């Protein structure tokens, strides 16, 4: 998913990589 | 692993919910059965260290939708129930040890009983999160359960609380300062396990900064909440709040002195090493003085070694690219204080999830109701001691 | 390479050795002759970088064993020449700039002839030692030849300064203070040559750490022999003198560190590489501090780049052993004072090579020395300026 | 050549290695 700044984040909110 | 101090459980008296005279028909008759079982079959679980999320949901649901009809008008929600103030209830406090406390309003039953379920999920966290095994579908696990907590709380605080019609003192479990340092607490603690991520999976570290940092402000804002108490119950746990701030402190500084170095600034980087290092050691000092500290709630002890293994590398690339301006060794020119740390973590903070309490069960019936007749009416049992480990 | 200060050689006025009606035979004039071109000879190859030490050690045994005529006695020397007043002699000095000073005595002209020869070995060793292509042999050639000037500065003020009638001024060359500050200084010197070499070969630093820090005693020791001059004329020798002391107590504590090391003790070895890089960065302060002072001789820089290059490794070493105690940065405990160093160097301290001058020249005899009659006796020159670089 | 404790010393006076 995304989060508000469009953004891919997992589910602890971080960024994916 | 994850070291969480966890105050205890709350306690309470067995009801049997046995009005007599009162109630004139089986609907209503039922319903006294289903909450007797249900409240015990609750209180029980929380003891249960088999007991998941899923099985505490589903009981908490049972007993908190009977529990409704007491409180909450039937479709005319927004009216209350005439059964509110029919049953005494009595609790003791996570601070107040075995000193119980009674209020004959269902409301007070509601929240305290609210309150121990968020404090299950707290602890559910913990268990699991001392595992050395963990794995990430159980950190997750921790992270969520941490998140329903919290929401938890909040719902108790906002929506709830204002609702009592004599105010709790201060040092109880129901007083606003208290419960918002558990929410607070929650949000850090879920913070704390994504910190741990974000440092397996290496994020960059000037995330890992930040996030630390907010981590250590949660955690001298639940601390200065506290600080309204009175020593003596608050003690212990104020000092290990003062512990884990200092601890995400250090975090801060030498994942920060890393953002200053890859920023070709090197004095600020050393500087900022030297201030993780100093405060890491401060947070052994007030980490055994935790440990002498009599306070509600087993003591804990951090397992986790992973801070130096980081400086170690920060400081000898720092070192590396700083000498021939600084370093070698005897450092100049260093600036006197420690940079100040102004960071927003744009990833990882935690917001509550969002809590309500179920409706009022489709059982409670005008008819059900009536067969509750107060015009029918004319010694206490004591805390069954919650007994953890 | 090596830098070492140097001040200005000795001038004097040109001496004919012509005496007239008091020479009355062949002999007797062929010495004036054989002292006129010999003592010309010899001042010449002072300003000759063409000349060795070979060659400057024919000139002097010339003019000396001839000199030595009108000072001691034929056979009988213990016994004086009858010539040691006849002749007027005048020289500077090398703190003293362009103003001569003369006496009618032998001996202040073998003095003072021998002090510029002593000042030219050391002078031959400096020139040889600020090449960056240095070769082994030419290295002991530098050693060899200040031992030979130290020796004969010990000579000229133990065995001849007493003989003088009148006595020199403080902030002269012939006076016991400076001719002592020499004598050290090239001893000093000699050994700073050793230094690098146990360096390069990789002695013990044990053995290293010794040597430098007696040579900056040396220095030390010179620095006060000649604190009891005016500031005006001592002050640039002495701000060098100063520097060198520092420079070398520096590689003392270096090398003293890593014998600590080795040695499992860690406190005190990073309080020594400290004090080390410390000390040689208040050696770059002196540096330009003697830079600026207005002195006696042209001002030297050092070329060599080694202190850092052997203190990083050694700062790199003790951290991979120190840290989990110490380091790994903002170090604790470290103790307050740097570890006091009292070393004996039992490898690489210098002696002087002992010196006498040439007994005097076959060329006088009785009959030669009859032939000076001074019964038959009844405007100045100025000294030719020395002119170096 | 030796020292005066009977250790082979170079011209520089340092031990031979």
């Amino acid at each position: 998913t995304k989060n508000k700044d469009g953004v891919l984040v997992d589910e602890f909110g971080l960024p994916q990589i | 692993t994850h070291w969480f101090h966890r105050n205890p459980l709350k306690a309470t008296a067995p009801v049997s919910f046995n009005y007599y005279g009162v109630v004139t028909g089986p609907s209503a008759s039922k319903i006294c059965n289903d909450l007797r079982s249900s409240r015990a079959r609750l209180l029980e679980l929380f003891t249960d260290l088999s007991c998941n999320p899923e099985m505490m949901k589903n009981a908490a649901d049972s007993y908190f939708s009977l529990l409704q009809g007491f409180i909450n008008s039937l479709d005319e929600s927004t009216q209350e129930s005439k059964l509110r103030y029919i049953q005494n209830f009595k609790w003791t406090d996570t601070l107040q040890g075995q000193v119980p406390s009674a209020q004959q309003d269902a409301v007070f039953e509601l929240i305290s009983m609210g309150f121990n379920v968020a404090l299950w999920y707290t602890k559910y966290a913990s268990r699991l999160a001392g595992k050395e095994n963990i794995t990430e579908d159980e950190a997750k696990e921790v992270h969520r359960s941490l998140k329903i907590a919290a929401g938890i709380f909040k719902h108790l605080k906002e929506s709830h609380l204002p609702k009592l019609i004599t105010p709790a003192e201060k040092g109880r479990d129901l007083e606003s300062r208290l419960i918002e340092a558990y929410v607070i607490q929650c949000q850090a603690e879920a913070q704390e396990v994504t910190i741990a991520r974000a440092i397996e999976l290496k994020h960059a570290p000037g995330l890992i900064a930040a996030l630390a940092y907010e981590t250590a402000n949660f955690y001298q804002k639940a601390d200065h909440t506290l600080s309204s108490l009175e020593p003596a119950y608050s003690a212990k746990w104020r000092k290990y709040l003062h512990l884990k701030m200092c601890f995400y402190t250090a975090y801060a500084y030498c994942y920060h002195g890393e953002t200053l170095l890859a920023s070709d600034k090197c004095g600020e980087a050393i500087r900022s090493l030297q201030e993780a290092e100093k405060l890491y050691a401060k947070a052994e000092a007030l980490c055994k003085e935790y440990g002498e500290t009599k306070g509600p709630g087993p003591t804990v002890k951090p397992s986790g070694h992973l801070f130096f293994r980081k400086l170690g590398n920060l400081v000898k690339n720092t070192l590396e690219k700083c000498q021939r301006e600084n370093g070698f060794i005897y450092f100049q020119k260093i600036p006197t204080e420690a940079p100040q740390l102004e960071l927003k973590a744009n990833y990882g903070l935690v917001e509550p999830i969002p809590f309500e309490f179920p409706p009022t069960s489709v059982q409670w019936t005008p008819e059900t109701l009536a067969a509750f007749d107060l015009t029918k009416r004319p010694t206490k049992p004591k805390p069954e001691e919650e007994v953890k480990p």
